[PDB]
Formats: structure tokens, sequence, C-alpha cells
């Protein structure tokens, strides 16, 4: 997602 | 006694409360090098970076950046390197780090594929006869043997320095059943794995720090190093009641952000340090029960 905290 | 503290948190149910409390208290340092644009493609995640002050530095003249942190537990007397799962372009830097830092073991806690999302590049060879050659960093990597197990695999590798012809043996400890943001099947399977790593000598101080990695190098890798470090302190201090896991985790977080990713991973850490204390207290033979309990045969 490229972001470690995803949705 | 830490055993009491755990049963309180459970009955009370304040695990996420304790957890969020630690995010709030965790250190926060600059990450300038990680945020340089030339280094954009060397990071797997945009919100996970090494602090400038503990980042590992490649001994190459061009660009010395790799997303890896040196976690130097002064009291416990053990250093770890935590890093992200290598990217397709950083595999050569990974092994350059392993060589320059004189590591002897690598602990890998994730799988190359995990729920359809590629969380790591295939950076070690799977067949003896197809060895990898990293030309940018001048290293050759050969699989020599493996010992497959029901939930982990130990590989033996030869890392050759093409420049000097020198060679070294590297032990690869791959834990294959630990889901992202998840926890090991049991404290036993975990501790059996930890103690396998311990017995190999990879954690000895005659060697460079062991390299530990998962997808981002903070969540599962965090749980692993917290447990080993707490078990070390209980032994060095000579009292199991001594260790405050929250105080130890906060110490580690001075060296890399985000260690331990879920409230349930924090709980498993208490659980695992509580179980492992049996061994530290003198019950040498609980170790053989962990091996039995883990089903490492199948």
């Amino acid at each position: 997602k490229e972001y470690y905290t995803v949705k | 006694e830490m055993e009491k503290e755990f049963e309180q948190i459970d009955k009370s149910g304040s695990w996420a409360a304790i957890y969020q409390d630690i995010r709030h208290e965790a250190s926060d340092f600059p990450c300038r090098v990680a945020k340089l644009p030339k280094n954009k493609n060397r990071n797997r995640y945009r919100d996970v970076s090494p602090f400038d002050h503990s980042r590992i530095k490649l001994h190459q003249e061009d660009n010395d950046y790799i997303n890896a942190s040196l976690i130097k537990m002064e009291e416990a007397q053990r250093s770890y390197i935590l890093t992200q799962g290598p990217l397709p372009n950083t595999c050569g830097h990974f092994w350059e780090m392993v060589w320059e830092q004189k590591s002897r073991g690598v602990v890998m806690l994730n799988r190359v594929m995990e729920k359809g999302s590629l969380k790591c590049a295939q950076y070690w060879p799977q067949k003896e006869e197809k060895e990898m050659i990293f030309e940018d960093t001048n290293l050759k990597l050969t699989l020599i043997s493996e010992d497959i197990k029901s939930y982990y695999t130990v590989r033996q590798l030869e890392l050759e320095n093409l420049t000097t012809q020198e060679t070294r043996e590297i032990l690869h400890f791959h834990y294959t059943t630990w889901p992202a943001f998840g926890v090991p099947e049991s404290p036993a399977s975990f501790l059996n794995f930890l103690f396998k790593v311990r017995e190999s000598g990879s954690l000895s101080p005659e060697h460079g720090p062991v390299v530990v990695h998962c997808s981002a190098g903070i969540g599962r890798s965090g749980t692993f190093c917290l447990a080993d470090t707490c078990l070390l302190l209980m032994d060095k201090r000579k009292d199991p009641s001594s260790v405050d896991i929250k105080k130890v985790l906060l110490e580690m977080r001075k060296f890399r952000m985000g260690l331990i990713a879920t409230a349930d991973q924090l709980r498993f850490s208490y659980l695992a340090v509580i179980e492992g204390a049996k061994f530290i207290m003198g019950d040498s033979s609980v170790q053989d029960q962990w091996k039995e309990l883990s089903h490492e045969d199948l």
C-alpha cells in the first residue's frame, strides 16, 4: 500500500 | 511479580490502553537521510524510516543509505540490526551490510508472499546450483544446506567477497508461520525458534549484530528482539521480577521507530517472557518440552 498503516 | 501484572491487564482488558500509551511515550528523532529523494526507492514504506543517529551506514562511497537500524542494548549487552525486507534493488545493499557489519546470522520473520502482497524480494538462493551474484556490491551468495521444519527453516549460506576472495558462513533462520500484524502459534514455537537461534552462536558478541527483518523491520522483528532482550536482562540482573517490559520496549524504540505493531503482539511478548523465565530460573529441561510442544517435526 506504500503506507505501513493501511486501510 | 510480572506474572501478576499480566493477569491484571488481561482481566482488566487494558492491553490496547497500555499499547497506545507506549506509542505516546516513544522517542522521535530526525530521519533526514531516509527522507532524501535519492533514497525514496530504498524504502519499502513511506512512514517507516531509520533514525539518523542509529542508521547503519554502507561503506560505499556513492550512497551509504540502507533502511536498517542498530539497536544497541547497553545493559543487556546485545546489539541487533533491524531492517526492512530487502527490495529488488536493495538485495545487494542487504548483503553488503551483512558483510561490513560482520553478522553471522539473519533472522527472517515474514514470507516473500503474504496474503497476495509482495512484502520481500527473494534475496537468498533456493537451489544450491543457482547461486546469486550481486554485481553492484561485488558479493556472491551460495546455498550450502537447509534443514526444513514444520514451521521454520534453517539455511546455511556462503557469502563470498569477490574483491578479496574471502568467504563466510551465514545462518539464515526463516520463521514461515508468523502472520503480518499477527502472533506466533504459541509461546513454545516462538521460544523454540529463539533458542535455536541462540544455540547457533549467531547471537554471540564475537560476531557482529544479528540481522533481524520482516516486512518493515519493526513489528514482528520488534517482538523477537524484545523477548530475547528481556530474557537476557532477567539472567544478567539475576531476578525475573526485575524486568519492566514496557521500559525495555521504550529503550529499544530509542533506536528504531514503531517496534511492536499490535496490542496483541505486546501481549505475546509478556506471554513469551513469562514462559521463557522458566528456563532462566534454572528449569533447564523446559527447553526440550518447547521442542516437543512446537511440532517442529512433520
